[PDB]
């Protein structure tokens, strides 16, 4: 199983980006998705997670960021609104907290 | 091992002239309801005719509960309700 992420890159502070992650399997309702982020040389931190019944968010991003899924596309998304410079990181999608994406730079100036 | 990693299973829908073979990940820690797993699989194999009720191993053994997905078998045939 591979995950493919897209949608990273540079934004001005206050702007929006949407990250996508697409899995190479057929995703179903029970599958767990999550996004983590990582600063140079630091451990990844949980940003958002989405199980069948709950979306949960780090305190820093709650309301601004929304994790969502589209099973027919085998995908999950992170809608990131009202971006702040502290949101700069490499973001990583994870499926069942077991498969991982390669990592997507997000830079908010 | 089912406690360490989600299980990849292959489901092949019966009938349909080109046979829709699909791979889904099932997590033994999070899959509580067999009926819900059937509902999930129905979505994934795009079963338009209603929820799958019958699934079988390739040996023909009927799958009736969640431990049937987490044993020796990794491939299953799904029989939509139209087949009955």
């Amino acid at each position: 199983v591979q995950l493919q992420e897209s949608g990273g890159g540079l934004v001005q502070a206050g702007g929006s980006l949407r990250l996508s992650c697409t899995a190479s399997v057929n995703i179903i309702g029970g599958n767990h998705w999550a996004w983590y982020r990582q600063a140079p040389g630091q451990q990844r931190d949980l940003v958002a997670s989405l199980s069948r019944y709950n979306a949960n968010y780090a305190d820093s991003v709650k309301g601004r960021f929304t994790i969502s899924r589209d099973n027919a596309k085998n995908a999950a998304y992170l809608q990131m609104n009202s971006l702040k410079p502290e949101d700069t990181a490499i973001y990583f999608c994870a499926l069942e907290n077991y498969y991982w994406g390669q990592g997507t730079q997000v830079t908010v100036s | 091992k089912d406690f360490v990693r989600p299980k990849l299973v292959t489901i092949i829908r019966s009938g349909v002239k080109p046979r829709k073979a699909v791979r889904v990940l099932l997590n033994k820690k999070t899959a509580h309801s067999f009926e819900q797993v059937l509902t999930d699989i129905t979505e994934a194999i795009k079963l338009e005719t209603g929820v799958v009720k019958k699934l079988y191993t390739l040996d023909g053994k009927q799958v009736t509960c969640l431990h049937d997905f987490f044993g020796d078998d990794d491939v299953f045939i799904a029989c939509g309700p139209e087949k009955f």
